[PDB]
DNA sequence: GGGCAGTCGCCGTGTACCTCTCCTAGAGCAGCATGCG
RNA sequence: UUCAAAGCGGAGAGGUA
DNA sequence: CGCATGCTGCTCTACCTCTCCATGACGGCGACTGCCC
């Protein structure tokens, strides 16, 4: 919504499938935000590097996220002071789209927040007490499900940083950032974008939105609703000769 | 010609011990079968025995 | 038994020969992947003949 | 003449075996017109261990990764992707129309600066 | 452009208590029983 | 002066009201 | 009389990919998609 963009194409730049312009600068067909392809980024690259004339301020494409500089390169004030001016004039049946894009910017605006900040840079642990390893009867380890997660978001991020150490070939640069990717997105949300995690079984790994989110999740299993002390459980029989407002206990 | 009923017991089965034991046989061998394969070719002079 | 019926399919969709029956089959099959007569074929092997 | 170099990602654990495994069948196939080379990187780097021997780790530059030298035709293709414990060419990726998962890779030459570099 | 049928994917589907069973693959390394001349 | 050694998570199947 | 080889217990770490694991539920609601003007 904010970029303007379906959300195939903003996946498709996410995951390294396409590429994106950053900068259509001194040329004819391209333009600010439009896909490119390999081959289109190729034969684009046969004529930049030609350098024979027409070609100055070279173009700068990329094929990673770059969401950042999207992001970045945001101007809200203007924009909300454009979609005003043009939603002022003509309204056919399908200006609700500038209506919701109008909201978030404002929501945006009046909360003094940066769009940016959805693209993580860091992220949190939570304490070790909430995930605990606990010992079985035959003294066989049952640990929890996100350490495994975390062990493979730190294992992929720290291959990542030693291939960059070494100046390794891009191709490859890549596809661990795309590995790293999919790691994180998987510790967030088990499920819901690509393929599920399965780990000793084939069943599924619980997730972080695994602990809030169902029915024996934590607010309505440890919230709405506990176990206390002081009580107890029986089965019942007829007591005659009791008044009411009186039972019998044993 | 005529539709089919699906709840019919003439179109319903009874499966049983043998062959739910069989199903559990062949995916044992499929795994023995791959790592016979990949074991076998490992070695270039033979010194194998079945 | 009653040829016209499936005639009518047959005028709608166009007559096929072997070659561009498996060149569509593997098409519809697998896409993304360039036609080939032999992977239709291997596809269809594998699938219901083996 | 066009002998380019390609890497192809390998399953975890699995780096000499997959190396030897294909060798057998470049030899045994007598496929080499087509199928040139195969190579890992290494470096026997020196580190101290716990009970203080000065220990000679043979470290790989690219875990989980093999180096292959080939000219880029469909039957050597389909004759290294249908080796056992290797997944897929490391290349331009293209989005699955229909299902969820990996979908066709383009394999991606590498240039003469990076494999010179790496080959001294 | 306007307007769709048609289709694909995500959300949701009673409460309290009792009994039983089972719970990560692969590879590397060191010490004891067994058939033969 | 100190406490202190008994508590553990998940999955499946069945039952009572 | 003594010498050579398979079996068992302990330890240590690391993870990605498929032929996809299913194709008998049902309703609601929102977001693409091909087709006809």
């Amino acid at each position: 919504i904010l970029l303007d963009m379906p959300l195939r194409d903003v996946e498709q730049i996410v995951y390294f499938n396409s590429y994106v312009v950053l900068n259509p600068g001194n040329h004819s067909e391209l333009q600010y935000k439009q896909l490119l392809n390999e081959d289109q980024w190729m034969e684009i690259e046969d004529q930049i590097y030609a350098e024979e004339s027409d070609l100055e301020g070279i173009e700068v494409g990329i094929g990673a996220e770059a969401l950042q500089q999207l992001l970045q390169d945001l101007n809200l004030n203007e924009e909300s002071e454009k979609l005003r001016q043009e939603i002022a004039e003509s309204k056919g049946q399908k200006r609700a789209k500038l209506i919701k894009r109008l909201r978030v910017i404002d929501n945006f605006i009046g909360t003094e927040s940066r769009p940016e900040w959805m693209v993580l840079n860091v992220i949190p642990v939570i304490p070790p007490d909430l995930r605990p390893m606990v010992q079985l009867d035959g003294g066989r380890f049952a640990t929890s499900d996100l350490n495994d997660l975390y062990r493979r978001v730190i294992n992929r991020n720290n291959r990542l940083a030693r291939l960059q150490e070494i100046l390794a070939p891009e191709i490859i640069v890549r596809n661990e950032k795309r590995m790293l990717q999919e790691a994180v997105d998987a510790l967030i949300d088990n499920g819901r974008r690509g393929r599920t995690v399965v780990g000793a079984n084939n069943r599924p790994l619980k997730s972080l939105s695994d602990i809030i989110e169902g029915k024996q999740g934590r607010f309505r299993q440890n919230l709405l609703g506990k176990r206390v002390d002081y009580s107890g459980r029986s089965v019942i029989v007829v007591g005659p000769n009791l008044k009411i407002h009186q039972c019998g206990l044993p | 010609c005529e539709v089919d009923d699906i709840d019919h017991l003439g179109n319903r089965r009874v499966r049983s011990v043998g062959e739910l034991l069989q199903n559990q046989v062949r995916v044992g061998l499929n795994r023995l079968e791959r790592i016979i394969r990949e074991r076998m070719t490992v070695s270039d002079s033979d010194s194998l025995s079945p | 038994r009653h040829p016209e019926y499936y005639q009518k399919t047959i005028d709608k969709e166009g007559q096929f020969s072997e070659d561009e029956a498996l060149m569509e089959l593997y098409r519809k099959l697998r896409p993304g992947e360039p036609p080939t007569v032999s992977g239709g074929q291997q596809l269809l092997e594998s699938r219901f003949f083996d | 003449e066009k002998a380019r170099w390609y890497a192809v990602q390998v399953a975890s654990g699995c780096e000499k075996r997959v190396k030897a495994t294909l060798e057998q069948r470049v030899q045994t196939l007598d496929a080499a017109n087509r199928i040139l080379q195969v190579e890992i990187p290494e470096t026997p780097i020196v580190k101290l261990k716990k009970d203080g021997s000065r220990q000679s780790a043979e470290e790989k530059v690219f875990p989980g990764y093999v180096l292959v030298r080939m000219i880029l035709d469909d039957d050597a293709w389909q004759i290294v992707r249908n080796t056992p414990h290797v997944i897929n060419f490391v290349g331009a990726e293209q989005k699955r129309p229909y299902g969820r998962g990996r979908g066709h890779v383009k394999p991606m030459p590498l240039s003469p600066g990076e494999v010179g570099r790496i080959f001294k």
